[PDB]
RNA sequence: CCCGCACAAGCGGUGGAGCAUGUGGUUUAAUUCGAUGCAACGCGAAGAACCUUACCUGGUCUUGACAUCCACGGAAGUUUUCAGAGAUGAGAAUGUGCCUUCGGGAACCGUGAGACAGGUGCUGCAUGGCUGUCGUCAGCUCGUGUUGUGAAAUGUUGGGUUAAGUCCCGCAACGAGCGCAACCCUUAUCCUUUGUUGCCAGCGGUCCGGCCGGGAACUCAAAGGAGACUGCCAGUGAUAAACUGGAGGAAGGUGGGGAUGACGUCAAGUCAUCAUGGCCCUUACGACCAGGGCUACACACGUGCUACAAUGGCGCAUACAAAGAGAAGCGACCUCGCGAGAGCAAGCGGACCUCAUAAAGUGCGUCGUAGUCCGGAUUGGAGUCUGCAACUCGACUCCAUGAAGUCGGAAUCGCUAGUAAUCGUGGAUCAGAAUGCCACGGUGAAUACGUUCCCGGGCC
């Protein structure tokens, strides 16, 4: 013009809470949360690395710019990419995009 | 632009209602219509008697009308003959027992309705609009108004092109809700059509 | 598999499969299966020929397929021959149930015909 | 001998009674798990206790009315926070720092004439 | 019990009228369950203000109906007499129930 | 059709 | 449509006019403005001239018309195409 | 509104009052479940012989000051325009400009 | 040099589809009239089957549908018949009051005459009133003084600062008015008072239902108060106004939202709300009636709704609102009906009763990317209800049908937070007839580096 998020319940991260918000449509946060956690479980089991750590792996490869905006664009690009995919559910589409 | 009605915006802040009765929906519209007819009757009947305000209370089933007049004598008449004629007609049109009380307006030059009606009387007699306005302003300020505005609009002096003219003296702070602004209007029916008069009189805050 | 002269999809739940018949919607499908004593979620592939024969008996109680198409055609022809208002709307290819035609009415009129 | 706090959020109001106990929480005669399906809402309710480290030191008896799941969870958190400050006034500064002492005063903005919602304006065609 | 329900469009008037009732009862030597303020009804009206068109130009008006309940336990002999012989201010509706 | 449709759904 | 419990609506003036035409065996068209009247079995074979807003349209009543309103056979709007 | 249009409404109110009981009787028969088919039929025929203006559904609420047939408010018996004029002069008890 | 969802950054749309709705056009006997770039086009209309209704066709009336005046007959009326589409004609019954000076009037109906009535006829470019608009933008002025031959100027510019002609400082100006701000409503915290129809902490009881005794705590109700001041502290600042940060506090710098619209601008809108100068019609441009039309459909535009699915559809189970309405009304329970509904019939002019399942949500199951278990247009059949009456032209239900549509070119719109988005709920108008309008909660984001650019505006 001319002239803060809270942490997620299951993990305690402002990064993942922001990711949930970026995924969310129409104020349906509980729906978005269930997708993100379902996706992170898939992602953690595949590598054997933890959900929160496996999230950072995917971000660092996507991040393009001020550090806050780097995360924002990366998360926005992951979600946009995952929605464009043709896998069965968003959780799987998201896990496949993150992996 | 357009302005809020000065009286309306101050109702229940510094300005009383002119009708004070409770009713449920069943009787509300009928009471409004009987009030309308009472005021219509009294306004016509007392056109020469300087009526400023007709307040209507409905105690019990009856009606109590308070007529604010600069001329209580003409309204009352000899031994209350005239006020009795009014009372019987009001009782008939209201369809309930009627009381008429008279309240004197001590200072007519500070009463917006009487000032407006004074100007429209003069305009109908072909007094120069500028003279009528100037004297209304001068009188109010002499009698201790903190301010006064007068507006006249229409075919002033029978001109083909209508215009608005106004004069103010002192303060007329219309955005101050605690300001006692007496506002009222009147229409002069001239040979060339309707001239509208608006009068705002400021009598101090609170 | 084959009912009322059409092939019903083998992979679908019976309740959905039977709606492939012209004249059977969801309500009649459920009623047919309730009467035959067949569960709604059984796949048509999983049914025996005896079970399919009972489905054919239940469907036979309804006017369906070519018998229904001819009833509907006859009903519309009757209106058109009568020359009642609805008949005239059918003749002219316009909405028959009072809908606006100043705009819309594209389902009946088809795509826009440039002036 | 119990400690009380009223909490409010959106259109919800929570009555929170705290006593010494073993970590029991009842909300409207139901358990926390039974009352709130959402784990976000369960987290919100338990935030003040977890922050002061009194999760199994206290029994909570809670009633809540009005608003929705998030409103009620937020009202309860506000009520617990105020009950804890009755129980021990020295907890104020920590609870204050966590943002729990504030009554979140954000309410639904009224619909307005000429707008579809509080702010959403009808669409404009220029030409 | 005498139950008295008062209604008015102005709260100052209704509070004057309740104060009259309680004193009338507490003079006649009657127990009164003191004025209960029941929910104010807010009836709202939205009107177009132009004579023609200008659909977004409106005024919004309200009538607030204030409501008070007074309950007279153990009505004495001249308790009911003094309440039925009372002209409350014009603009207060009074409903007495037995 | 219509005459016996009529006479059965109504009556004087 | 009209509730079955109330029966079919007919204007009394038309009912009496129909009864008189049937009893007489009269074959002159019955002029009516009662577009809203239901066609009854005893109208079969009569010509009913039904108002359409400006003229009385002759409707020769047949068995298939029974249960329809008279106005159904007397269109009120004139339309011959835009491009004609 | 024209003087004639205001007079039509007075006529409709008067006819509706004159026939209210008769219309109610006839409609009770037509609706009556255990009424005979002949009695139902005769009632249907009788109801339509009464003046159409005796039906209350023929009445249009009009502003009691001007006769305006649109913008009516039943609480006040006035159109939106006359409500506003009366409201601002303090002639409608309790009514004031609302904000919330 | 500044400002505003003006752009940028974002999120969701419109533009494509079907449907709703308004408009243009065309058509028509008539498709009544008005609104027209922003600021007309879900606008007047908060609700056209009849009525409404202003239009058309045809049938009718002429001092009249609606007033006053005069005269001559009648009480009022009510029941009832025939003819007629009805308007309206003919009848036939019955009734014969109330003021009683028992003089007569008062109603209230008829009839006659004419002063008149009547007009949604014209002129919004003769007007009042009311409204839109620039714009809630920060402006617009005046007195006195001074300057200039004068139109004019100064003040009001300038140095800082503000949301602000806001405030400070300087200054041939000194003051003032209308605006800004404040006073008003609402929302966020607390206290006091009152405590049912609301409340249930403790206690006794209990069929487990605040259900009962009670209790007055708490939620809540609604009256009265308290509270926020840049007040405190720090740094910046011109020993300024102010700014940035901190403390405490429910709240912090206009806390959030509303009401509030300066001088004026557009001969802007409205003679069809009403009023009104002038003009015009008067056995018609007035008035009554039935039927039709305002719902027409090669087409074009605007505003919406519903979608195109899996962050979803369907089934079963199960949570959590607010605000509002109600007597020619809201209508429970119970019974009947697949259902719309029907029958019976409590309660409630309401913190009591009723409308009245909140829905999204959550759990479990199923569908498995298909024009589908997506979509729900269209059409057939059968019904319900309101209403004299649903053919033209109602809403709703059931069975059947199952269109386009696979996220929409150029372009373009809204929004800065409890907002957008999404989810239900209520109300006015209203017999019936919302996807519109007005209102209410639930869930609840993204992004803003910046002012170069586009639009509107302010100051020099
Ligand atoms: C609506 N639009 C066609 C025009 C418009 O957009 C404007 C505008 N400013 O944007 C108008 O001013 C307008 O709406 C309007 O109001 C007009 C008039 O008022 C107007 C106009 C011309 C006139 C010429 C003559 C007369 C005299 N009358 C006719 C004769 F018989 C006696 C009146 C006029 C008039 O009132 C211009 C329009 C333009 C409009
Ligand atoms: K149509
Ligand atoms: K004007
Ligand atoms: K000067
Ligand atoms: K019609
Ligand atoms: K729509
Ligand atoms: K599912
Ligand atoms: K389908
Ligand atoms: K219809
Ligand atoms: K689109
Ligand atoms: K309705
Ligand atoms: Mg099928
Ligand atoms: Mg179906
Ligand atoms: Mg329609
Ligand atoms: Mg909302
Ligand atoms: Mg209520
Ligand atoms: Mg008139
Ligand atoms: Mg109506
Ligand atoms: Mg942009
Ligand atoms: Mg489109
Ligand atoms: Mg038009
Ligand atoms: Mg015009
Ligand atoms: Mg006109
Ligand atoms: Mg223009
Ligand atoms: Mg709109
Ligand atoms: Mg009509
Ligand atoms: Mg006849
Ligand atoms: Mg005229
Ligand atoms: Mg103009
Ligand atoms: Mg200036
Ligand atoms: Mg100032
Ligand atoms: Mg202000
Ligand atoms: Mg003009
Ligand atoms: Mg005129
Ligand atoms: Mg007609
Ligand atoms: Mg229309
Ligand atoms: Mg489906
Ligand atoms: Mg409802
Ligand atoms: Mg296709
Ligand atoms: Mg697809
Ligand atoms: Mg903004
Ligand atoms: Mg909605
Ligand atoms: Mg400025």
């Amino acid at each position: 013009p001319r002239r803060k998020i809270l942490p997620d319940p299951k993990f305690g991260s402002e990064l993942l809470a922001k990711f949930v918000n970026i995924l969310m449509v129409d104020g349906k946060k509980s729906t978005a949360e269930s997708i993100v956690y379902s996706a992170l479980e898939t992602l953690a089991q595949r590598s054997g690395k933890s959900e929160l750590e496996a999230f950072e792996v995917a971000l660092e490869n996507v991040r393009p710019v001020r550090p806050v905006r780097r995360n924002a664009l990366a998360m926005r690009w992951i979600v946009e990419a995952a929605r464009k995919r043709g896998d069965k559910s968003m959780a799987l589409r998201l896990a496949n995009e993150l992996s | 632009g357009q302005k809020v009605h000065p009286n309306g915006i101050r109702l229940g802040i510094v300005k009383p209602w002119n009708s004070t009765w409770f009713a449920n929906t069943k009787e509300f519209a009928d009471n409004l219509d009987s009030d309308f007819k009472v005021r219509q009757y009294l306004t016509k009947e007392l056109a020469k008697a300087s009526v400023s305000r007709i307040v209507i209370e409905r105690p019990a089933k009856s009606i109590r009308v308070t007529i604010h007049t600069a001329r209580p004598g003409i309204v009352i008449g000899k031994k209350g003959e005239d006020v009795e004629k009014l009372r019987k007609v009001v009782a008939d049109i209201a369809g309930v027992p009627a009381q008429i009380n008279i309240a004197e307006v001590r200072k007519p030059e500070l009463d917006a309705k009487l000032v407006a009606d004074s100007i429209t009387s003069q305009l109908e007699r072909r007094v120069m609009f500028r003279r009528a306005m100037k004297r209304a302003v001068q009188n109010a300020m002499r009698l201790g108004a903190k301010g006064i505005k007068v507006e006249v609009s229409g075919r002033l002096g029978g001109a083909e092109i209508a215009r608005t003219e106004w004069y103010r003296e002192g303060r007329v702070p219309l955005h101050t809700l605690r300001a006692d602004i007496d506002y009222n209007t009147s229409e002069a029916h001239t040979t060339y059509g309707v001239i509208g008069v608006k009068v705002w009189i400021f009598k101090g805050e609170i | 598999a084959r009912i009322a002269g059409i092939n019903i999809p083998d992979h679908k739940h019976a309740v959905i499969a039977l709606t492939s018949i012209y004249g059977v919607g969801k309500t009649r499908s459920k009623a047919i299966l309730a009467a035959a004593g067949i569960a709604e979620d059984v796949k048509i592939s999983e049914l025996s020929e005896g079970q399919i024969d009972t489905l054919r008996d239940e469907v036979a109680k309804f006017v369906v397929e070519g018998d229904l198409r001819r009833e509907i055609s006859m009903s519309i022809k009757r209106l058109m021959d009568l020359g009642c208002y609805r008949g005239l709307r059918h003749r002219r290819g316009l909405p028959v149930r009072g809908q606006r035609t100043k705009t819309n009415a594209r389902t009946r009129k088809g795509p826009r015909k440039p002036i | 001998n119990q400690y009380y706090g009223t909490g409010r959020r959106k259109s919800s109001a929570a009555r929170v009674f705290i006593k010494p106990g073993n970590g029991k929480i009842v909300i409207n005669q139901r358990s926390l798990e039974q009352y709130f399906g959402r784990e976000t809402a369960r987290m919100v309710v338990r935030q003040p206790l977890e922050l002061v480290d009194m999760v199994e030191k206290l029994d909570l008896y809670i009633t809540v009315k009005g608003g929705g799941i998030s409103g009620q969870a937020g009202a309860i958190r506000h009520g617990i926070t105020r009950a804890l400050m009755e129980y021990d006034e020295s907890l104020r500064s920590e609870l204050r720092k966590a943002g729990f002492v504030t009554r979140d005063a954000r309410q639904v903005e009224r619909k307005k004439v000429g707008l579809r919602k509080a702010r959403r304006r009808p669409q404009f065609s220029k030409r | 019990r005498i139950r008295i329900r008062l209604k008015a469009f102005d709260h100052r008037l209704i509070d004057q009228a309740t104060a009259e009732i309680v004193e009338t009862a507490k003079r006649t030597g009657a127990q009164v369950r003191g004025p209960i303020p029941l929910p104010t009804r807010k009836e709202r009206f939205t009107v177009l203000i132009s004579p023609h068109v200008n659909k977004d130009a409106r005024d919004q008006y309200e009538i607030r109906t204030h409501l008070r309940l007074v309950d007279i336990v153990e009505p004495t002999e001249k308790t009911v007499d003094a309440l039925m012989r009372l002209d409350l201010a014009a603009g207060v509706d009074v409903q007495i129930s037995l | 059709g219509r005459v016996d449709r009529f006479n059965k759904r109504f009556n004087i | 449509p009209r509730s079955l419990k109330k029966g079919p609506f007919i204007d009394l003036h038309l009912l009496k006019k129909v009864e008189k035409a049937v009893e007489s065996g009269d074959k002159k068209p019955l002029r009516t403005w009662s577009r809203r009247s239901t066609i009854f079995p005893n109208m079969i074979g009569l010509t009913i001239a039904v108002h359409n807003g400006r003229q009385h349209v002759p409707v020769f009543v047949t068995d298939e018309m029974v249960g329809h309103k008279l106005g159904e056979f007397a269109p009120t709007r004139t339309y011959r195409g835009h491009a004609a | 509104a024209k003087q004639s249009m205001k007079a039509r409404e007075v006529k409709r109110v008067a006819l509706a009052d004159k026939y209210f009981a008769k219309r109610a009787e006839l409609k009770a028969i037509i609706s009556d479940v255990n009424a005979s088919d002949e009695d139902r039929w005769n009632a249907v025929l009788k109801l339509q012989t009464l003046p159409r203006d005796s039906s209350p559904s023929r009445q249009r609420n009009r502003c009691r000051q001007t006769g305006r047939p649109h913008g009516f408010l039943r609480k006040f018996g006035l159109s939106r325009i006359k409500v506003r004029e009366a409201a601002m002069r303090g002639e409608i008890p309790g009514l004031k400009k609302a904000s919330w």
